[PDB]
């Protein structure tokens, strides 16, 4: 077989596994996961969790800012489902989208309903004596998040 | 990954010397990565404000 | 205590001697400090990576500016795996039993 | 604006709400007047809405005291040690209900610029990126073009 | 980006567009009572 | 034994996908530094200014070292210590001086 | 009935307060300041519209250094991500490649196994063999 | 072409709007073909009733689906 | 050295600023879009 520069195709063939190697490979890898999720050798957990709009990565102990009012009272716990990625130190579970709600269970406490510092939005326009001047006062929410946790109901 | 603050941070923003052969080799493409490494746009951490910048040394 | 660190209460003097005396108890023989990577050793601010191995099996690593903080900053890291106080320890359980 | 006024990091007053939570407002003390028409608003939520307001919440020491004011006031102090101060001058009861409750709500912090919309402690779990963190080392540590 | 494949697949070219992670509630009680519902 | 990425630096991952089809799995254990891949630390200890007649003296002879130099080779040392330009170790006037906040916050 | 202006000294302060920090005499001249005072508000709501222009740019750009780093492009990374119905923006992904090393790299080894599918399955151009991970769950 | 947009009812971009299938209206879409895209309204599960008005979505590929999350 | 005779875009020798490949797939693209509907709009 001749060998010249474009004789070949310029990048490293790839060659991937056979079907049933793969199904029973990952088998295994989830089954050992979830061994680690039932023996609880996890230390700290990280989420990444789609809320009021916004994805934010989230661990134990933490506070987050939402910029809209919440329906809730001050001290009030909340559970937020909207799970879209759990991590650890070794493993990591990716939601297709999401993560099952059984699956994994994030709470936050609600903290602070306050108002945000005043925000100046000025429009001007050049020669044609057009100024404009706005504030606003912009409701925001503090959220401690507590506690992360997993189920051992996996697949 | 526990570590303190201070080696914590001098590990982040340590400067990181490279090399790079320059015999048969373009110029133009020598130097852009020559920039990147020079600029930090190799490195997560990387911000405009911030001084990250490693060294390359070109033979 | 929410996101401190054992050693900014602690206040040890002699990480290394603590390791090794820790070691000791829990029935090892000694730990060697060993250079794993490093950036630079003529420039104005060399970094260096000492890990400590026993029985050529890593247990820890530490950066610092010179050999002898890394080494350091490696016994300190070694001590608090050892100790459990880890930054990826479990957080601490707020509930009502 | 930023550069022209102060800022802060997204902080909480003694880790508060982590173990429980704990209403920030300490004392909420009342100004007004029984004569002064601008005091009409005042003198209707006391009638109607502090006792209401009291009961809901019992951590915070109600004051009312009708003087010869002209501008009614209200006096929120939070267990931060700080003051804030309102005026009240010609608002309707809802008005007043609505600043009141937000008064409670508040953690009583300086209310700037906040930096960054979160604040996690220690956020390096699984470690931190470092220039050394994704390079393969080589056979006894050797520099590229160092010969052993 | 990504618009044309989620087009093909059925999907909106906006992830935000009658999916999952906008149109189940984002929120709810550590009761598990149901949360009130979103103005969107 | 199958991987995207090679498992040598700094950890193995193994991706895996539930029976479910609703979610991906990836074990990363760490990846620890094997003992071949490293060198002893150098170790570097002398004191050629010991004296046998006077070690009082001899003490003082490594602690007595001391120089001065003028603005311009004092930035031009330094500049090429720290491989930067010589503009940013001149002082800044009263303006921008007074202007810096005292009590910068902090996080973390 | 003369009226004069009393509260001249509060209107002139309510505007000087914003421009105690410049240089110049357009910290102390009214006229001077006015003009400095109205166009940095101007600047500011600028500066507010393309400030999520701008951290977009430096999230992309932290992206690109992190994968790279596992020598894999941006384009070929978020597309692959994006086709295994992983919906994490940029923000998050330059948070994980930050502070998550192996949550990244496990990220960055998916999207080459996805691009890897999906040029094998372009090459084969059969319907009956699929990818592990090129299947598509729909909602539920 | 501006006045055939406002009475199509088009004024919001990116939203689609339900029309008939007659001449009368395809004469305007010819006019103003160069602004719009169209498709073929697909009915998998038929008509909704009124019982299940509030429970329909219009999906992206063109088809109309009537059960939507159900539970 | 070399000046643009009068404005840029308007007088009688303007820029010879050419056409881009990306301005050609956009073209191609609308245009399909616009033939798919002249077809749903001739039955
Ligand atoms: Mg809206
Ligand atoms: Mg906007
Ligand atoms: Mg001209
Ligand atoms: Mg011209």
């Amino acid at each position: 077989v001749p060998k010249t520069s474009l004789g070949s195709p310029p990048w490293p063939d790839i060659v991937l596994p056979d079907p049933v190697e793969e199904t029973r490979h990952h088998a295994e890898v989830v089954g050992q996961v979830n061994e680690l999720i039932a023996a609880g050798r996890y230390g700290r957990l990280f989420a990444v969790v789609h809320f009021a709009g916004h994805q934010w990565k989230v661990t134990a102990e933490d506070l987050i800012l939402i910029e809209n009012e919440l329906d809730v009272a001050c001290g009030e716990r909340i559970r937020l489902e909207k799970v879209l990625l759990v991590g650890a130190d070794n493993f990591t579970l990716l939601g297709k989208p999401l993560l099952g709600k059984e699956l994994v269970r994030v709470e936050a406490t609600v903290i602070e309903k306050t108002e945000s510092w005043p925000k100046i939005n000025m429009k001007f326009q050049k020669r044609k004596n057009y100024q404009r001047k706005r504030i606003t006062v912009n409701p925001q929410t503090v959220l401690r998040i507590n506690s992360i946790e997993i189920a051992p109901c996996l697949c | 990954s526990s570590f303190s603050k201070a080696p914590q941070q001098w590990a982040t923003f340590a400067r990181v010397w490279y090399l790079l052969d320059g015999k048969m080799q373009p110029p133009g493409k020598l130097a852009a990565m020559a920039s990147v490494k020079l600029q930090g746009l190799h490195k997560p951490v990387y911000h405009q404000l911030s001084d990250c910048g490693d060294h390359v040394v070109i033979m | 205590m929410t996101g401190k660190e054992l050693f900014e209460m602690w206040t040890i003097t002699n990480p290394m001697g603590l390791l090794v005396e820790e070691l000791k108890k829990r029935k090892i023989s000694a730990p060697e400090s060993r250079l794993t990577r490093q950036s630079g050793s003529t420039t104005a601010l060399p970094v260096y990576f000492v890990g400590l191995y026993c029985d050529r099996k890593l247990i820890a690593e530490g950066p610092g500016e010179t050999v002898l903080v890394a080494e350091e900053e490696a016994a300190r890291v070694a001590l608090r795996k050892l100790f459990g106080f880890t930054e990826n320890r479990r957080p601490w359980d707020y509930s009502k039993p | 604006t930023a550069r022209g006024t102060a800022s802060r990091f997204l902080t909480s007053v003694l880790h508060n709400g982590l173990g429980r939570y704990v209403q920030q407002l300490q004392r909420l003390s009342f100004s007004l007047s029984r004569d002064a028409p601008s005091s009409r608003g005042a003198r209707e939520f006391v009638e109607r809405e502090v006792t209401d307001f009291a009961r809901r919440n019992p951590g915070v020491v109600i004051y009312v005291n009708p003087r010869p004011c002209c501008v009614p006031r209200v006096v929120a102090e939070y267990l931060n040690g700080a003051v804030r101060e309102e005026s009240i001058h010609c608002k309707s009861v809802e008005e007043i209900a609505a600043l009141v409750q937000k008064l409670a709500d508040q953690s009583g912090l300086d209310v700037i610029r906040i930096r960054k919309p979160f604040h996690t402690d220690s956020p390096s779990i699984q470690g931190q990126w470092h220039p050394f963190t994704n390079k393969p080392t080589t056979l006894g540590g050797l520099r590229p073009r160092e010969v052993q | 980006a990504g618009s044309q494949w989620r087009l093909q697949q059925g999907f909106a070219a906006n992830p935000s567009g009658y999916g999952p992670l906008t149109e189940l509630p984002d929120w709810s009680y550590a009761d598990g009572r149901p949360a009130p519902p979103m103005k969107g | 034994t199958y991987s995207s990425l090679p498992d040598d630096y700094n950890c193995k991952v193994e991706l895996a996908l539930t029976s479910d089809g609703r979610t991906i799995v990836c074990y990363h254990p760490s990846v620890d530094i094997p003992y071949e891949h490293t060198k002893p630390i150098p170790r570097p200890d002398p004191v050629h200014n010991i004296e046998e007649t006077h070690d009082l003296v001899l003490k003082t002879r490594l602690e007595e070292k001391g120089e001065h130099l003028e603005q311009g080779p004092m930035i031009e040392q330094l500049s090429k210590m720290f491989f930067t330009t010589k503009h940013r170790w001149y002082p800044r006037g009263q303006y921008h001086r007074r202007r810096r906040k005292p009590n910068p916050p902090k996080d973390r | 009935l003369r009226s004069r202006v009393t509260d001249r000294y509060w209107r002139v302060q309510e505007v000087l307060k914003h421009a105690r920090h410049f240089r110049g005499r357009k910290n102390r001249c009214y006229r001077l300041a006015v003009r400095a005072v109205t166009r940095a508000f101007v600047k500011c709501t600028r500066a507010r519209r393309l400030k999520k222009r701008s951290l977009r740019t430096l999230w992309i750009n932290r992206i690109t250094a992190a994968s790279q780093e596992h020598g894999l492009k941006y384009p070929a990374f978020i597309i692959n991500l994006i086709k295994c119905q992983v919906e994490l923006n940029r923000k998050v992904l330059a948070d994980l490649a930050i502070y998550e090393p192996k949550t990244f790299k496990s990220l960055a080894a998916l999207a080459k196994r996805r691009r890897e599918e999906g040029f094998a399955a372009a090459l084969g151009d059969g319907k009956e063999p699929d990818g592990i991970f090129s299947r598509v769950v729909q909602h539920r | 072409e501006k006045d055939i947009i406002k009475m199509l009812g088009l004024e919001k971009a990116h939203t689609p709007q339900v029309h008939k299938n007659i001449p009368s209206v395809n004469a305007k879409l010819k006019v103003v073909k160069h602004l719009i895209r169209i498709k073929p309204l697909k009915l998998p599960q038929g008509l909704p009733t009124e019982e299940d008005m509030a429970n329909t979505c219009l999906k992206s590929n063109g088809e109309l689906v009537v059960r939507w999350l159900l539970n | 050295r070399n000046r643009i005779p009068g404005r840029q875009w308007i007088g009688k020798h303007r820029r010879p600023r050419p056409v881009s490949a990306q301005a050609k797939q956009n073209m191609i693209r609308r245009l399909e879009t616009e033939a798919e509907n002249q077809y749903w709009l001739s039955r």
